[PDB]
């Protein structure tokens, strides 16, 4: 049928491997213990995301300072969305951070846990409600990498707008290809892009927690270096007002 | 900048 590669079929092969937390269950659970593990896992998956971003067709051709800016802005968007997807795919209202670390019903009632997890659980339920397919998911995660740019703009701003539009169309092609009522396609396209818009609020919540945790001196929790500099670099920006959130629907 | 981020992107 097709011996030349589609864009979605490439996004499939470059989709990062699912990583392990290295969380020891035998020892009793603890919030501090989970906090520390998720910081570390978060570091390794952002590294995974960099590798992934490079292999996204078009992304390499952007300027390096642009490639860096997009990962600096989008890392939590990607983690939030991939976490929502895996949770939706492995079951109940349970966040599946890794095979060896699931925030089960019991863990959900640990102190402070639900106050943060509710945001990620929202993403999970939305994917369930909408019955998002895998190809739709891959186009949507690709579009989240491209969900923020600096107010002043990128150095390769035009190439960025081309790339983004391509993956908007690629999301369009995903919906049409999905099994079901083709009469619903345009509505579904409205719905799915409305979900991508709603990720800004989710991420804004997650980042404020992450930063507050990072800047708490009485806290004393370990962050991985890669991730720690990204947080150190980004905190000034998110306070000032130098970021422009790309919306699908005003 | 973040030297390691830059490195991973470039090589
Ligand atoms: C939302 C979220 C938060 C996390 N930790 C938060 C946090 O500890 C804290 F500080 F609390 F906010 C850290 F890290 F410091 F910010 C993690 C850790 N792991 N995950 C995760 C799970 C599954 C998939 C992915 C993910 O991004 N995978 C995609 C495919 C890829 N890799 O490109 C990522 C996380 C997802
Ligand atoms: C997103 C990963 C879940 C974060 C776990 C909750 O984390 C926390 O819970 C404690 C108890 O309420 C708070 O005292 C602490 O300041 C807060 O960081």
């Amino acid at each position: 049928p097709q011996l030349t590669p589609t864009l979605v079929s490439l996004l499939e092969v470059i989709e990062p491997e699912v990583l392990y937390a290295g969380y020891d269950s035998s020892v009793p659970d603890s919030t501090w213990r989970i906090m520390t593990t998720l910081n570390m896992l978060g570091g390794r998956q952002v590294i995974a995301a960099v590798k992934w971003a490079k292999a996204i067709p078009g992304f390499r051709n952007l300027h390096l300072d642009d490639q860096m800016t997009l990962l600096q802005y989008s890392w939590m968007y990607l983690m939030a969305f991939a976490l929502g997807w895996r949770s939706y795919r492995q079951s109940a209202n349970l966040l599946c951070f890794a095979p060896d670390l699931i925030i089960n019903e019991q863990r959900m009632t640990l102190p402070g846990m639900y106050d943060q997890c509710k945001h990620m659980l929202y993403v999970s339920s939305e994917l369930h409600r909408l019955q998002v397919s895998y190809e739709e998911y891959l186009c949507m995660k690709t579009l989240l990498l491209l969900s923020s740019v600096p107010k002043d703009g990128l150095k390769s701003q035009e190439l960025f707008d081309e790339i983004r539009m391509t993956y908007i169309k690629e999301l369009g092609k995903a919906i049409v290809k999905r099994e079901g009522n083709s009469s619903q396609n345009w509505q579904r396209f409205y719905q799915l892009t409305k979900l991508l818009d709603s990720m800004h609020e989710v991420v804004e919540n997650l980042l404020n927690y992450c930063f507050q945790t990072f800047l708490d001196k009485t806290m004393s929790i370990e962050f991985p270096e890669m991730l720690a500099e990204i947080i150190t670099n980004q905190i000034p920006k998110y306070s000032n007002g130098n970021i422009k959130k790309l919306l699908f629907h005003q | 900048e973040n030297a390691l981020l830059r490195y991973l992107l470039d090589k």
